[PDB]
Parts: C-alpha cells; structure tokens; sequence
C-alpha cells in the first residue's frame, strides 16, 4: 500500500537555519549584506564657513 | 529527510542574524547530552574501546568524543 | 518579532523511522508481536482411525 | 528538531516491516556521500589530520571515518 508523507513545512524551517531571511512579499527586498563604496569628497562645502 | 542538511557551513553569513542563531547553535549539544543521559552504556563501551586503541591519551579522548558524536 | 514554526507532520514521519505501524481507526488492532504459548495436546485423536 | 532522534535502536523489533526500512535504511549513507562530493576539501584535510594523528593504519582509518562521519 502507498501513503503520503505529511508536510515538510516545519521540517524545512528546521533546514533553513543559518540562512538569512529576506522579505519577498511585495518586491524582493533584501536587508542583508554589504557593498563597497569609493567616496570622493572634492566638492563639499562646509556650511558655516 | 529534508530536515537534515541544515545550511550551516555555506559562507554567506553577514552581520545580520540568521533564521535560528541562538536556537540552533546549541541544539546539537543538547540532543547529544539527553542522548547520553538516556543511553549510558554505549558511552561506557565507547570509553572501553576508546581506551584499548590509541597508544597515547590524546587520541583516546579524541576517539571517545568522536564515537560519542557519531551515534545520535 | 515572533513567528510560528509550521507543520511538524512530515518531520514527525521522519521521526518514526523504526516504529511499527498499527491501526486505531477502529479498535486498537495491533498486527505485530508474539506470545509464548505452551501447547498442551492430551486429548487429541486422529479422526479416521 | 523532532526529525532527529529517529527511534531506531530501541528494541521493539519484529518480523513486520517497520515504518521506514529501505527508505531510512540508507539515508545517512547517501547524504554523507553527497556531502563529500560537494565538500571535498574537508575530506582531504581530514585525511591529513587523520594521517597526522594516529600511529598505526587502523586508528588512522578510524579517525578518518569518524571525522568524516561527524560532519553533517
């Protein structure tokens, strides 16, 4: 005989440890990671000089 | 099942917290601890077989903790 | 924030690897096990002598 | 989680086929081989540490197979 094997929703919420959650509801909005920025400041005034 | 391979050593870890940091960092040690407290005699036998092999203390302790950590 | 974990049914079906399945949809009918039974057959003739 | 401690070596065995034999009879032996062939450098470096820690070849192969077994 054959049987189905349940729901692995809570089984895979166990499997997703160590994996950073992002927010995919309306737009694929991540809130993790970084980026490198070169910052050129030749054209900054001082606002008080 | 799919509840194994728990996505632990994969790189990708940023400054942000993961899905179960502080609830998955110690579940392995708690599971092994309650396993030993429910199954002592395999740890006694693991001490006996760990002692007879390993002609120095370091690999006796090493084979003991590995033989403990293999069995669930 | 607080989130629930999900359905633990399929993870429970992984947990039962080594459990003998019985049925209790009607009754509690096991179909596993054994019993030591001393068979004492004194007054057992042949029906045909 | 609940899908670990899988109720395996707890007596209670009969002639009847259990809930998962031939499905759970080889799940560890498949996920270990999958993990090795997708993470080889820990197996090479575990062979280096196992060749280092251990005098005779039996405890070198033993520490190798246990160090390969303890990793997920």
């Amino acid at each position: 005989d054959v049987v189905v094997l349940g729901s692995q929703e809570g089984a895979m919420h166990t499997a997703l440890t160590g994996a950073t959650e992002i927010q995919m509801s309306s737009g694929n909005l991540l809130f993790t990671g970084h980026l490198k920025c070169r910052l050129r400041m030749d054209k900054l005034q001082l606002k008080g000089m | 099942s799919v509840a194994l391979v728990p996505h632990v050593g994969m790189g990708l870890e940023t400054r942000t917290e993961t899905w179960m940091s502080s609830e998955g960092a110690w579940k392995h040690a708690q599971r092994i601890e309650t396993w030993i407290l429910r199954h002592p005699g395999f740890t006694i036998m693991a001490a006996i077989l760990a002692y007879t092999i390993g002609t120095t203390h370091f690999q006796r302790a090493l084979i003991f903790i590995l033989l403990t950590a293999v069995a669930p």
